[PDB]
């Protein structure tokens, strides 16, 4: 697990997400107004971009099919562009600016996010809205869905507890908070970005205090925390980012941390050990790291304040 | 003179901006005279710049399409993104889906008037003329007004499934065009959408080398 | 137990109750428990 | 630049454009004003600019199931919305914990303090016995702490001697929800 | 293999429920599901087989790409059990199988004399399928794999032919004998085998448990009979038994269409009209015990299906074309603003431990991570277990 | 108001009826309760007040516990109490867990601990089976109560005779200074209060008359 | 008055009755009278 490859992304605006795009090929980054400059993972070469609209795109979900890419603006909606066509369907979006997005492994019906907390759904290919699972208060920040499954609904809050939700319309499946709320201010948020295990039966919370804490819906019990040697080195709550990264489904478990404000570690599925990481800090880094990932060994990375760092590593 | 405060206001709004708005507003006010703006041109290259280029060209600017760019700055303007390699083999089918296979759908439905023009005067001359003979269209008869005659009566020759006004068969013969109508109504419903989809494309395919000059 | 029937321990304390009861407490039992012993010697 | 200016003409009458025109005008709120939420912005402000006898104890084991029907509200998180089965001075629903004792309860509630989870969520008899939320509560935690004068939990029972029900009541309608007070709130609610 | 609904509660399976969610207006004769139990299918009187699924009831068009669909209802759409094939059938005398991964014009368009009655695979290959005829008294077996041609049976009227489990014995109805099994192919030519004349007029309808012990019928003169499922060389001995016969005769009229459940057939639904009662009985297994009803619309239904991963009834009401579906479950809103409202609903004083309030805590909270417990990704349980069943692809609607 | 029997008057509900046999006022009932209350106070002494396990999860904790001070927990709640545990012998002063003992004691009856006070070095042990010997304070009607714990079932036992069946070189032989080693210990003391209160009761007769 | 001059006159008959509460002698004070005597 050890290789770098050729960057670009024509280092303009914030690098707000490198998703690793599922067809094998064709990576994309955002460039602000300028979205999804697609890059043939084998070609490694600049090509269509799509362009939809004005704000800064937050976050991009890789289509099962491939064919139609939706990003998350802050301003109304979120915005379905097809990848070959010409943005034939973008929808209405609730009020608030929408911030994270994954498809399902149908491809059947998207999952949207919310800052008023109230998340809703949407039947991608007729274009409408089912019912919504408004289950918090305040800013639902991430939002997933596991591969071998339609079911479970992740909600990464700024409520500090997870809500797993039901396929479409049952409210409120179950339930899981962190701990620890008085700490930094007023009830602590440290929910990030939750990203599922493969197999749809565990769940990773990243602390936005640096430690992941990665826990099972079926016993309601954590699993093993991944942590660094220094104490409280890695607490970067705040510089500009919500760093998260994927497993990596190898051969073996494999989680990349989502190390911001610092080279970002590696860490084996069951030892607490670090793998491979560099100091390269000068090149692509220079702090953070803003979004991460995985659909093999090939990987992909961006990083905020070096803007656009456009990795692939091995 | 005002024409020429005219021009004179409505350069000085630019000031280096976007200012295809005023460009349009160029056109709009005082349309008769345009050539104090290209006089005040002849010095006003610093706040216009994009519109000092886009004087001399057509006053519409904001339609999304075209035929690609005369500019010529090298071969083919690196041969217009490589000549649509993905587009002109998904839709060419069309254009067989437009000619090709339609005429024989259509030539298909004709097969079935004389098809059915044998069995009604046959049926003139009652039994249930069957369907499956139109195949080749042999209706193979030699002199079907007596080749049906009293003699044979289950039809020999030309022969249909039936042995009389019988529901075995209950035959698609009468309406069976319907299929191929309903058939032919696909082909022009396809060939009407996937028109408008080389559109889409077009309005898709302008924007890429546009991007790609800008690189 | 020693509350109902200590009474063997307990006959001489209620007079040596009545005794500094009555006299002053001085001189303070060298012949103030003398007194329950010369009532005690029976 | 002329090749790269007809994009980008057409990109200043699109992208600037038609965007903001279709987010401004088919904003139905007013006009949020938020950063990049990339770049850490919490904005987490109180200003919201989005929309706002024994069998008779067993029968309320079963009747009033569902007298709420539980969503979140402008107080103080979770109106459970009374929808039905309400009436006054009337045992709504047997308030059911699952703890034991009051000193070492009282120090299960210190445990509490200092993590800050509950100081309410407990309900106490203080002869012994206080009754617990957040371990194996029923409908505990959800009955909220207005200070609208709805509810009295208090400790009417028949034989089991621990049963806690929610006995007097003024009569409320539908989806106006249960406040009891615990024994000028956090509430908010337009009473306060 | 229930894989996920473990974190919603304890086992509340629950097979046959009582609720309705109404699908679209087009009508159409039969029904059925993906292997998978994901996207549902139904053929319209427009013979346009609109697919629809599961979640978000709503349609998905495929049909009618390039070469169109036929113009009359269909009569027994049946998926492949690999899913990616796709068998009509029709009122208009042809069998168009399809391929929803593919470019959706018909793969193999087969034609025949008469309207066939029904279809269905063999399931091992593309090359296996059988169908049935409104005239002739032989079993018409339909090759696509290697060419798009037809066979006979070559026998010596046959309606509402059937696989089992076991997919080389084949089951049909009424030639001269008005039952009679088939067995392995006629492709390679292989013999018959005990023929019963149950009843005495038609049958409809011949369903056979995925586990390959029930065969059910749907008799003229009304007997639902049962019967253990014989197999490859224990030919003749079984299925001569009648098991647990159905119809309490007096108050349910003629019955329209019969399936099994989920697995073992262990609830049988049916449809009866006629009778305009419009209940369906989810009929016992074995004892055959008179089990709940639904309440269905006063419409008639005409066909029913079962699904096998979602535990839903779907059919579709004749009169109102209209498709009903059940099965929905209720939420526990107990457990919803608290993540750990275990909700217990009497009071249970816990014991709380010989360490529990001994003593606070003492910065033991992330001392020890003792972890032996993993996350390890999915090898394939039951071994091989499935082939998924992957969506139909299709952009449309730019316009 | 009751006298004769062995630590009664005081205690809570799980040292019931199973109780009267000799010393086991341990607790089924519930789990979590109250160190029964002890049958002395000891004031100034020294004792050797000293423990046993009868029968055998018996936890049966230790304790040294005081009034207008929390006496219906365990004794590790208290404000200034003091005890021990069962389960590797972890030492348990007032709101601390501080460092366990060496020696094993799930057995039956070692851990017999001693004391000594002074008037106006305050010096507790365990002695558990004759070791961890050791003693730390800042010298702290209200003497020291001496039960033992709760929590399913314990198997509760103290020595409350003439005899330490074991360990009784604490009287004269070691444990401390053998003239300061004060065997007016657990059951001598219930003698000795108890006539203390008798004189305090004639001095309080005599409070009738001193109107 | 004789309150506090009995709590000045306690100890010493404390000290008698700590020694005579060990065996508890049917002559019981006739020991300890004297030895409060011998004090001074």
């Amino acid at each position: 697990f050890q290789f770098v490859t050729p960057v670009g992304t024509q280092n303009g605006l914030k690098a707000t997400c490198a998703k690793i795009s599922p067809d094998g090929q064709f990576l994309a980054i955002t460039q602000g107004l300028n979205i999804l400059i697609y890059d043939i993972n084998r070609r490694t070469v600049s090509q269509t971009l799509v362009t939809s609209h004005a704000r800064p795109f937050s976050e991009l979900c890789w289509s099962p099919d491939g064919q139609c890419i939706a990003t998350a603006s802050d301003d109304f909606s979120v915005e379905i562009i097809h990848l070959s066509y010409g943005l034939l369907h973008t929808f209405i979006g609730h009020t608030a600016p929408v911030i994270s997005l994954t498809f399902n492994r149908k491809g059947n019906l998207l999952f949207t996010s919310s800052m008023d907390e109230s998340i809703k759904i949407w039947d991608t290919l007729n274009g409408s809205l089912m019912k919504t699972i408004s289950a918090h208060s305040e800013a639902v920040v991430s939002v997933d869905v596991p591969m071998n499954d339609s079911s479970i609904l992740s909600s990464g809050s700024y409520d500090g507890l997870i809500r797993i939700f039901d396929a479409e319309t049952g409210h409120c499946l179950k339930t899981l908070t962190y701990d620890k709320d008085w700490k930094r201010e007023n009830g602590v948020v440290p929910i990030s970005q939750v990203k599922f295990s493969e197999n749809a039966r565990y769940l990773l919370v990243k602390s936005l205090d640096g430690v992941v804490k990665i826990w099972d819906c079926i016993g309601g019990c954590v699993v093993r925390t991944f942590q660094v040697q220094p104490l409280e080195k890695g607490v970067l709550h705040h510089s500009c980012g919500m760093d998260f990264l994927n497993p990596e489904d190898g051969s073996t478990p494999l989680v990349i941390s989502g190390y911001e404000n610092g080279d970002i570690y590696c860490w084996n599925s069951d030892t607490k050990s670090l793998l491979q990481l560099l100091d390269g800090s000068l090149y692509h880094h220079s702090s953070p790291v803003m979004s991460i990932h995985c659909f093999g060994n090939i990987m992909c990375s961006l990083a905020l304040n070096g803007d656009c760092c456009l990795w692939r590593w091995v | 003179h005002g024409r020429e405060f005219v021009n004179d206001i409505w350069s000085r709004l630019k000031t280096d901006e976007d200012r295809a708005v005023v460009k349009k507003m160029v056109e709009q006010t005082g349309h008769i005279d345009k050539f104090k703006k290209f006089g005040q041109l002849d010095f006003i290259d610093n706040n216009i710049v994009v519109k000092t280029d886009d004087e001399k060209e057509i006053f519409d600017q904001i339609v999304v399409r075209d035929m690609t760019l005369k500019t010529l700055e090298d071969d083919l303007q690196e041969v217009q993104e490589i000549s649509l390699p993905l587009f002109k083999k998904k839709l060419e089918l069309l254009e067989v889906y437009l000619g090709w296979l339609d005429n024989v759908y259509t030539e298909m439905r004709k097969l079935d008037d004389d098809a059915a023009s044998h069995v009604e005067c046959g049926k003139e001359d009652n039994i249930c003329g069957y369907c499956s003979t139109y195949e080749r269209i042999p209706c193979s008869v030699e002199e079907f007004v007596r080749d049906f005659g009293s003699n044979e009566e289950a039809t020999k020759i030309h022969e249909v499934c039936t042995k009389w006004k019988c529901n075995r068969h209950l035959d698609w013969v009468s309406t069976n065009q319907e299929q191929y109508l309903q058939q032919i109504d696909s082909l022009e419903s396809m060939q009407e959408r996937l028109q408008h989809l080389i559109q889409a494309r077009k309005k898709q395919l302008n924007i890429q080398y546009y991007e790609e000059i800008l690189r | 137990t020693r509350k109902y029937l200590n009474t063997n321990v307990t006959p001489h304390l209620l007079a040596g109750m009545r005794l500094i009861a009555v006299q002053q407490p001085e001189d303070p039992l060298r012949v103030l428990g003398e007194y329950l012993i010369e009532q005690s010697n029976i | 630049k002329i090749w790269q200016s007809r994009r980008k003409t057409l990109e200043e009458e699109k992208a600037s454009d038609w965007q903001i025109e279709l987010n401004g005008t088919l904003f139905d709120s007013e006009l949020q004003p938020g950063s990049s939420f990339k770049a850490e912005g919490f904005r987490k402000v109180t200003d919201k600019l989005k929309i706002n006898s024994e069998l008779l104890s067993l029968n309320q084991l079963n009747k009033r199931k569902k007298p709420v029907m539980f969503a979140r509200s402008a107080i103080h998180n979770w109106g459970l919305y009374a929808l039905d089965s309400i009436a006054a001075k009337e045992m709504i629903i047997e308030y059911v914990g699952e703890r034991i004792r009051q000193p070492v309860a009282e120090m299960r509630e210190k445990r509490y303090l200092k993590n800050g989870i509950g100081s309410s969520y407990l309900f106490r008899v203080d002869e012994n016995t206080v009754i617990d939320a957040t371990k194996k509560g029923g409908i505990a935690r959800f009955i909220n702490h207005c200070c609208d004068p709805n509810c009295t939990a208090k400790i009417i029972k028949v034989g089991g001697r621990r049963r806690i029900v929610i006995y007097a009541l003024r009569d409320i309608a539908a989806s106006e929800e249960l406040t009891y007070d615990y024994k000028p709130c956090l509430c908010g609610a337009p009473n306060c | 293999n229930i894989l996920l609904q473990d974190p919603f509660a304890v086992l509340k399976e629950h097979p046959e429920k009582l609720t309705h969610t109404i699908e679209n207006p087009l009508r159409t004769e039969c029904l059925q599901f993906s292997p998978c139990g994901d996207y549902l299918a139904l053929g319209c009187a427009n013979g346009a087989l609109v697919i629809y699924d599961m979640d978000t009831f709503r349609p998905i068009c495929v049909p009618g790409n390039m070469l169109g669909a036929h113009v009359r209802p269909i009569t027994s759409i049946a998926w492949s059990p690999d899913g990616r094939l796709l068998l009509t059938s029709s009122r208009d005398w042809s069998i168009k199988l399809w391929d929803l991964s593919k470019p959706s014009k018909p793969l193999k368009e087969i034609r025949f004399d008469s309207p066939i009655w029904g279809c269905q695979w063999l399931d091992a290959k593309r090359r296996l399928c059988v169908a049935t005829i409104f005239e002739e008294s032989d079993a018409y077996v339909i090759d696509f794999s290697n060419d798009p041609v037809a066979s006979l049976l070559s026998k010596s009227v046959l309606v509402c032919t059937v696989h089992t489990k076991h997919p080389n014995i084949i089951i049909v109805g009424t030639s001269k004998g008005w039952l009679d099994f088939y067995k392995f192919h006629s492709l390679y030519q292989t013999e018959c085998i005990h023929s019963l004349k149950i009843t005495s007029s038609n049958i409809k309808h011949l369903i056979v448990s995925q586990n390959g012990e029930r065969l059910a019928i749907n008799c003229s003169d009304r007997t639902i009979r049962q019967y253990e499922i014989s197999i490859d060389d224990e030919n003749s001995a079984v299925e001569l038994t009648l098991e647990h016969k159905y119809q309490d005769v007096i108050n349910k009229l003629q019955w329209n269409c019969i399936l099994f459940s989920n697995n073992t057939a262990e609830y049988l639904v049916a449809s009866t009209h006629g009778s305009s009662a419009h209940e369906l009985y989810i009929w016992e297994t074995t004892s055959g015990t008179l089990v709940r009803v639904l309440e269905g619309a006063e419409e008639e239904l005409i066909d029913i299906n079962w699904d096998f991963y979602s535990m839903s009834i779907v059919s579709n009401g004749f009169e109102s074309g209209n498709v009903y579906v059940w099965s929905v479950v209720i939420p526990p809103k107990w457990s919803a603003l608290a993540p750990d409202f275990e909700e217990v609903e009497e009071n249970v004083d816990y014991l709380e431990k010989e360490d529990e309030f001994d003593e606070v805590d003492e910065a033991e909270q992330q001392q020890g991570l003792e972890q032996e417990e993993e996350i390890a990704i999915d090898l394939r349980t039951r071994e091989q277990y499935d082939v998924r069943g992957n969506n139909l692809l299709v952009e449309r609607f730019t316009i | 108001f009751d006298h004769s029997g062995m630590s009664v008057m005081d205690r809570s509900e799980g040292l019931s009826i199973s109780r009267d046999g000799n010393d086991l006022v341990s607790v089924p009932d519930q789990y979590g309760w109250r160190t029964a209350r002890s049958d002395v106070c000891i004031k100034e002494g020294m004792t050797y007040w000293e423990v046993e396990v009868i029968r055998g999860t018996p936890h049966l904790r230790f304790g040294v516990c005081r009034r207008e001070a929390s006496l219906e927990a365990p004794v590790g709640f208290d404000v200034y109490g003091y005890g021990i545990r069962d389960i590797s012998l972890e030492s348990i002063h007032e709101g601390k867990l501080n460092c366990v003992l060496e020696n094993g004691s799930p057995l039956k009856e070692g851990d017999k601990i001693g004391f000594l006070l002074s008037l106006p070095d305050s010096y507790l042990a365990i002695f558990q089976n004759g070791k961890y010997l050791g003693k730390a304070f800042e010298n702290l009607k209200l003497g020291y109560y001496p039960t033992i714990s709760c929590f399913n079932g314990g198997t509760a036992r103290i020595i409350s005779e003439e005899d330490k069946l074991e360990y009784l070189d604490q009287i004269r032989s070691a444990y401390c200074v053998d003239g300061n080693s004060k065997v007016n210990t657990l059951d001598t003391l219930y003698k000795e209060q108890i006539a203390e209160d008798i004189v305090w009761d004639i001095i309080d007769e005599l409070e009738q008359i001193a109107l």
